[PDB]
């Protein structure tokens, strides 16, 4: 109703409804530590929230404070729960609410209370029709923003929403290959459906995901992904797969493709593979090409790798 | 360019002591700013320019202790401030019943953490109540909620619970076998942790559950050689000068400690680049109003102020203490709990 | 900006 900045705004203090009750102030003690500076406004209506939360008034106009309250500080987890208490007892429209906590997303997607409120709305509403739309409108300002790829795989897993997300993945890729969410993304929509065992759906994906490597060879998280789906298969179960990273050495090099050979051969030497000696030298090999010249920054971690190798296998 | 030691001591003085309007989104949880400054200038060997027996009594004054009737005993623990309106108490009399109040996990761990650093022996602390009110966060699947009322779940509530228990030297806090559990579940295809299962791997999560695992004492147990070798493998690969959360995504001072502390837990952080990471932390240096900021030029703030002195103490910064990897606390801290733990064996 | 962790 009255805006926290309307030109006719008047404090609770100065409000007929409002003189029943008595605000309740904050004391920090004699010697306050960390304590914040508030505004006569604001300091105001908090001091009529503690008045109406000690007395567990479920009120309208408690319901109307706990507004002000949040557009001051929609940190304050003890108001949304109070909120919550209120939007039950009072019977209040919940999907009002949804176009209410909307709003507040949009102006602060890296709150967790808000998120929070958000969840519990759609479980009692048990209604996700409008979720999928609004976190891809969020993920349109951020990306990467952990809490709403958080919220989506909710939404998506709790009333089974598989069908688009495979695509909606793709899309994503396609508009940004180095964003890791994304990756994570496609990860998770896979392996809560067709899972990877399927080995015409580890082809398709393991091709996938080299073609997109192919468009942007200095990518972590394609990299990862594609040695996530086989590390536990066995690296050195896949013959034509070695050589088809050895072929883009050439051009193709980052130290993301050196690292995984490395990762190929140590699978081989823990698989009593023939020529072991060889293999392990090979390993060595690349070990040193990557701490002198390929990761650098990593040369330590390498050769630090390497004695390992050499102290494991010979 | 060089460490402004003397600065940061200050920057630290003043969080203690008032905040601007514009920082009021952190009333609720100002114990933890309060955490960030002590523990900032222990680290900094600079503890005698604050009142220790002040803030001892403001802290005792968070403290939400079980009522006559004991009937609130799954709420106890500590609050973030006072804003509820409750009457200054420092634990003297009883619990006053209110409607609403109860503690939040993460500041009965930033509260202890806190009395620990100022010297107090924990002797007002209800130590029953607030483990009580700790089993009474976790969930079925292991993890932890803040507070009772309800609240979102994940592996940073997980790292609080597995400090409490750890400080309070009293595991029956939680249900470890589950929290495990919970731990071992977040981690994703590419070998880091994740907040909880399915979602993407993460710097900070990393860290909740390594050190969580480490404060157990089952690191060993938990995760096998190859396990610990692929999450090595994702740690280090984190770092790009100074070091990010997450592939992909742009360095920020305080992650030279979330990422740095795991780094150090699993015994390969000595592998990493001290230069490069010294230098970008001291970049974010704030050499007019001290403290640290995510990146260079940008505002400090009390968080990463912390973090960045405390990656800086991974590398022995001259002026700096060692910091505790695990527990987050000076390894002077850490000793003298260690001390405290001992005399109540008796 | 900055990072909210609570
Ligand atoms: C830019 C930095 C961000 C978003 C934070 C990443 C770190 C996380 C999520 C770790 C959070 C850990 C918690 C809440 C437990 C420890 C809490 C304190 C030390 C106050
Ligand atoms: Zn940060």
């Amino acid at each position: 109703f009255l805006s926290l900045d309307s030109p006719t705004y008047v404090l609770y203090r100065d409000r007929a409804e409002w003189a029943d009750i008595d605000p309740v102030p904050q004391n920090d003690g004699p010697s306050p530590v960390v304590q914040i500076i508030y505004s006569e406004k604001f300091r105001d209506v908090y001091d009529y929230f503690r008045a109406v939360l000690q007395r567990d008034e479920r009120s309208e106009r408690a319901f109307k404070l706990t507004r002000d309250a949040i557009e001051l500080n929609a940190a304050n987890y003890t108001v949304w729960h109070f909120r919550r208490v209120l939007l039950r007892s009072l019977q209040k429209d919940l999907q009002e609410e949804m176009n209410y906590i909307i709003a507040i997303i949009e102006e602060q997607p890296k709150n967790y209370q808000v998120w929070h409120h958000r969840r519990v709305l759609v479980e009692w509403l048990k209604d996700p029709s409008q979720e999928l739309e609004f976190i891809a409108d969020i993920l349109n300002q951020d990306a990467k923003n952990y809490h709403a790829w958080q919220h989506r795989q909710w939404v998506i897993q709790e009333f089974r929403l598989w069908d688009n997300e495979l695509q909606y993945v793709d899309q994503l890729l396609k508009e940004d290959v180095r964003n890791n969410s994304v990756w994570n993304q496609r990860h998770f929509v896979i392996s809560n459906t067709t899972g990877y065992s399927d080995r015409a759906v580890l082809e398709r994906e393991v091709q996938y995901t080299l073609e997109m490597i192919k468009l942007v060879p200095h990518n972590e998280s394609a990299w990862n992904y594609l040695k996530g789906i086989l590390q536990d298969r066995g690296l050195s179960r896949y013959p034509n797969l070695l050589n088809q990273l050895l072929d883009l050495q050439p051009s193709h090099s980052s130290p993301y493709l050196i690292a995984f050979l490395v990762d190929i051969y140590e699978d081989m030497l823990e698989n009593q593979c023939d020529n072991k000696e060889d293999i392990l030298n090979k390993a060595l090999e690349l070990c040193e090409i990557l701490a002198k010249e390929k990761d650098t920054i990593r040369k330590e971690y390498w050769r630090y790798i390497g004695r390992s190798l050499q102290s494991k296998h010979s | 360019l060089d460490f402004l030691r003397d600065r940061h001591v200050r920057f630290f003085q003043r969080c203690l002591q008032v905040l601007p309007e514009r920082y009021s989104s952190l009333e609720t949880s100002r114990l933890t700013i309060a955490f960030f400054a002590l523990s900032g200038l222990d680290m900094l060997d600079s503890l005698d320019v604050v009142n220790k027996d002040d803030i001892i009594e403001w802290i005792y004054s968070l403290q939400v202790l079980p009522t006559e009737d004991r009937s609130n005993l799954d709420r106890c623990g500590f609050r973030g401030s006072s804003y509820l309106g409750i009457p200054f108490n420092p634990s003297k009399n009883p619990g006053t019943a209110h409607p609403y109040d109860s503690g939040h996990i993460a500041m009965t761990y930033t509260g202890l953490s806190c009395l620990i650093i100022l010297g107090d022996d924990l002797s007002r602390v209800d130590k029953e109540a607030c483990l009580a009110g700790l089993r009474a966060l976790q969930l079925e699947d292991g993890s932890f909620c803040a507070v009772p009322e309800g609240s979102e779940n994940d592996m940073r509530f997980v790292y609080c619970a597995s400090c409490i228990c750890y400080m309070l030297n009293n595991w029956s806090g939680m249900d470890m076998k589950k929290a495990i559990s919970y731990i071992r579940r977040s981690m994703s295809y590419d070998n880091g942790l994740a907040q909880g299962a399915g979602l993407e791997s993460h710097g900070g999560s990393t860290f909740c559950g390594i050190a969580s695992l480490c404060l157990m004492g089952k690191l060993e147990e938990v995760f096998s050689e190859k396990e610990l070798n692929r999450i090595k493998r994702w740690c280090i690969m984190r770092q790009q000068n100074g070091y990010h959360g997450r592939p992909n995504k742009p360095v920020d001072t305080c992650y030279s400690f979330w990422v740095g502390a795991t780094l150090k837990l699993l015994k390969i952080f000595q592998y990493t680049n001290f230069e490069k990471n010294r230098n970008y932390i001291l970049s974010t240096q704030d050499r007019l109003v001290g403290g640290f900021a995510k990146w260079p030029d940008s505002h400090p703030d009390a968080l990463h102020a912390y973090f960045g002195i405390c990656g800086l103490s991974l590398m022995e910064e001259s002026g700096i203490c060692k910091v505790h990897p695990a527990l987050n606390v000076s390894t002077r801290t850490s000793e003298r709990l260690r001390d405290l733990h001992q005399s109540w064996k008796t | 900006t900055k990072c909210v962790i609570l």
